[PDB]
């Protein structure tokens, strides 16, 4: 009668009662997903409708069971993890305010679309549209065009329902005990209650900035090497010892590089290994690839895929029959049920994504054994980093050609490992940067260091400093060039992929350790490893019942993130691009413009 | 053993139905998913306990075994001398939308003694505050239904189980 006996059993009803609510829902979102329907439409919503109530309603019931009189750490956890209210803390009128100001921002950024005053009844939306412009065209006038409309319109539209939103959600956090919003977010690492594995809030920050500062100068001489061919492309626009436009990154906002291959690419002459006419003349379907991704995690030594998953799996796509949008996703849909939604091409990208989603798959599969609340990753960085390290392993050349599907007599040239490794720089490395300037412009701002008369200068100031990007055009307070990004918009968290980059690269080293790999960490092969295949199990069957830094000390012997791993997968590439870097200035000028210099 | 194996339906685990009554063809049938016999072969009054459970639940019943089934549905002496059998019935026992006909009882004071059958559906009192037959804090109905349905795993879908014991 004790409250450690009232909450076990209050863990125990739920435990029952949440199932069934939750595969009911999971049941309607795959019937909308896969038959797209109005009726399939109103199901599913009516399905996740119920299912938040119970939710609500638990989380109700289960705040009245104080933690202060709980020795269980994983009743302890089951519990934090619901009694969670959110942004129920606030007043109706400030939810209701909260929930229109985030739908408007999400309408404005996906209805948004700048037309050009020659013929505004005809213009593009974002998508394809702009992004087709950032990702081909090589015209600096229209990339700076498209560049400056998309913003003076978006960022114009969102700077005050920005504010609003930080103002609302930092009073959200503060109503639940939290110094901030991005205290808030930090909170998703914070471990306690365990000797020699406890994780503060304020540790997050130290780490990222220390992992960044080991970081910079790989950054720094991939940067000047992109700055060299880009001054080979523009003749007249780039300064050999300033930053780089904005608007010739190779997408919309910077975040990654891999459009600016073909124009940094070390050696043209050289292709790429691509096996799509392989897979064509080899006569290669959606279901070889998906039985190929399987006969590679058997011989890793995780299990096989379950019967249900290779008879209610949308494997292919059904045509013009039914309408179903099929971006690649992995399906846990509960009670054991678990499938891959995606329109799977003869593709060699079509390949990697089979064996990326099989991994999630996977992963899923091994924490299901544990109690509902506790089945995910231990932190929010984990089924990305395990889809990733199976991608990689998929790979490369060694596995191409055990599949039969890379000849033998392919002669693994070091200029062909030069261009894979220039390719995973610019992204992985072009995009951490980025991430960490994003992430700490937003936690200053929620903090409160930066005042709402110096969010665009500090913004730029970040962008000069740390990403080494200059802005082609002068900007005002008026301007909110953040909320032009999708995530910064629509409420959403980005520290997680610097996470998951470093655990990444700490897996990818540790699988190859074990798997007793002698060479570079770049060409390894985790295929008919077994004790890889146990270390990685081991790791996996924990869900989130233990803290991240127990199954990180189980994978890498490490407690904390380390990027030693992504140090060590580029050692070839950063050598030969300091050997290239020899004659040009390593490093930028934050003091030169396009329009002040 | 006709209506034994071949009912048209069976009961819920916690209200199993006991039955009083050559085991050759029937191991020889080569369909049944567990066909344990604990001290005496099959080869080598007699209770027929049939039932249905859950696919994952069906290693609970066995002698010596823990978990929810044993100590509040359906448990079984150390000292067994019978065979289980237990078969999958997804085609039987499963339909579209969930069959929710079978139920199992969740929360009970005590562990059930072996071969001990309960219906009572008396409101659970975890608490100290009494319940008073109404639901609320700390007061749960202690029997909750399985929801079976044919897209379930294999350790979830139905398992019809019968048990011999001589
Ligand atoms: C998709 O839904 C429509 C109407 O809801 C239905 O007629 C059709 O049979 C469904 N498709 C499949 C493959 O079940
Ligand atoms: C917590 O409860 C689980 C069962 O729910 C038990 O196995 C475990 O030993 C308990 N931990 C502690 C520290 O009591
Ligand atoms: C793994 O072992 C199988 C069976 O011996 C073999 O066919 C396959 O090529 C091996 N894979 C690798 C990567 O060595």
């Amino acid at each position: 009668s004790t409250i450690e006996e009232q909450a076990k059993t209050f863990l125990d009803k739920f435990n029952h009662e949440a199932e069934d609510l939750f595969y009911q829902s999971s049941l309607a979102s795959w019937n909308y997903n896969t038959n797209i329907t109005e009726e399939n439409v109103q199901n599913m919503n009516n399905a996740g409708d119920k299912w938040s109530a119970f939710l609500k309603e638990q989380s109700t019931l289960a705040q009245m069971y104080p933690l202060q009189e709980i020795q269980n750490l994983t009743v302890k956890l089951q519990l934090q993890a619901l009694q969670q209210n959110g942004s129920s803390v606030l007043s109706e009128d400030k939810s209701k305010r909260l929930n229109t100001i985030l739908n408007t921002m999400s309408t404005i950024y996906s209805t948004g679309k700048v037309c050009n005053p020659d013929n505004p009844q005809e213009c593009l939306l974002l998508e394809p549209g702009l992004n087709e412009i950032m990702a081909n065209s090589l015209d600096y006038n229209e990339r700076l065009w498209a560049w400056e409309s998309w913003r003076s319109e978006v960022g114009k539209q969102l700077r005050p329902l920005y504010e609003e939103y930080v103002v609302l959600k930092n009073e959200m956090a503060r109503a639940n005990h939290y110094e901030d919003y991005g205290d808030y977010w930090r909170g998703d690492y914070e471990v306690n209650g365990v000797d020699g594995y406890d994780y503060s809030r304020g540790q997050l920050i130290e780490d990222v900035e220390h992992t960044f500062e080991e970081i910079k100068p790989l950054y720094e001489h991939l940067h000047a090497y992109v700055r060299a061919k880009l001054m080979n492309a523009y003749p007249s626009y780039i300064s050999p010892i300033g930053c780089l436009p904005a608007h010739l990154l190779g997408d919309m906002w910077g975040r990654f590089w891999t459009n600016l291959y073909s124009l940094t690419v070390p050696f043209g002459q050289k292709p790429n290994i691509d096996v799509t006419d392989a897979m064509v003349d080899q006569a290669w379907d959606a279901q070889r690839i998906f039985k190929e991704a399987e006969k590679f995690f058997v011989s890793v030594g995780l299990p096989n895929m379950t019967q249900g998953f290779w008879e209610n799996s949308m494997l292919t796509d059904p045509g013009n029959v039914q309408k179903a949008v099929c971006h690649p996703t992995a399906w846990d849909l509960g009670k054991g049920d678990f499938r891959i939604l995606m329109c799977t091409k003869v593709t060699m990208d079509d390949f990697l994504t089979a064996h990326h989603e099989m991994g999630h798959i996977q992963y899923d599969m091994a924490y299901a054994a544990q109690p509902f609340l506790l089945r995910n990753g231990a932190n929010e960085g984990f089924h990305e980093a395990v889809g990733e390290i199976m991608s990689l392993s998929a790979a490369t050349p060694k596995h191409l050609k055990s599949i039969g599907l890379l000849s033998p007599d392919f002669q693994e040239d070091n200029e062909t490992e030069i261009n894979f490794l220039l390719k995973q720089a610019l992204t992985i490395v072009g995009t951490l940067p980025f991430t960490y300037m994003l992430e700490k412009w937003r936690w200053m701002v929620f903090k409160g260091e930066i005042p709402k008369d110096q969010w665009m200068k500090k913004w730029w100031e970040m962008k000069r400093e740390i990403v080494g990007v200059v802005e082609p055009v002068p900007h005002d307070e008026t301007y909110c060039d953040p909320a032009s990004l999708f995530h910064v918009s629509n409420d959403y968290s980005f520290i997680r992929y610097y996470t998951r980059t470093l655990y990444q690269f700490q897996f990818q080293e540790a699988l190859c350790q074990a798997a007793k790999h002698e060479g570079p960490l770049h060409k390894c092969d985790i295929s008919n490893s077994t004790e890889a295949g146990q270390k990685l199990f081991n790791m996996l069957r924990l869900g989130k019942s233990e803290p991240w830094t127990l199954a990180l000390e189980n994978v890498v012997g490490a407690k904390n993130m380390n990027v030693r791993p992504l140090l060590n997968y580029f050692e070839p590439l950063f050598t030969w691009l300091k050997d290239q870097n020899k004659n040009s200035f390593v490093g930028w000028s934050t003091d030169w413009s396009p329009y002040a210099d | 053993f006709g209506e034994v194996f071949n009912a048209t339906r069976f009961a819920s685990v916690y209200a199993w139905n006991r039955k009083r009554i050559d085991y050759s063809v029937l191991y020889n049938s080569a369909s049944f998913s567990t066909f344990k016999c604990y001290g005496v072969s099959p080869t080598k009054n007699v209770y027929a306990d049939s039932f249905v459970i859950r696919g994952d639940e069906v290693r609970q019943i066995a002698p010596g075994q823990t978990g929810k089934i044993a100590d509040y549905n359906y448990k079984l002496p150390d000292d067994f001398t019978g065979c289980v059998i237990a078969w999958n019935s997804n085609n039987l026992d499963s339909k579209v939308g969930g069959n929710y006909n079978y139920l199992y009882r969740l929360f009970r004071k005590s562990n059930l003694k072996p071969f001990e059958r309960d219906i009572s559906t008396e409101i659970y009192q975890a608490g100290n505050t009494p319940c008073n037959g109404v639901e609320g804090f700390n007061c749960y109905f202690p029997l909750q239904s399985y929801g079976f349905h044919p897209t379930n795993g294999v350790g979830y879908q139905p398992y019809r189980v019968v048990v011999l014991s001589f």
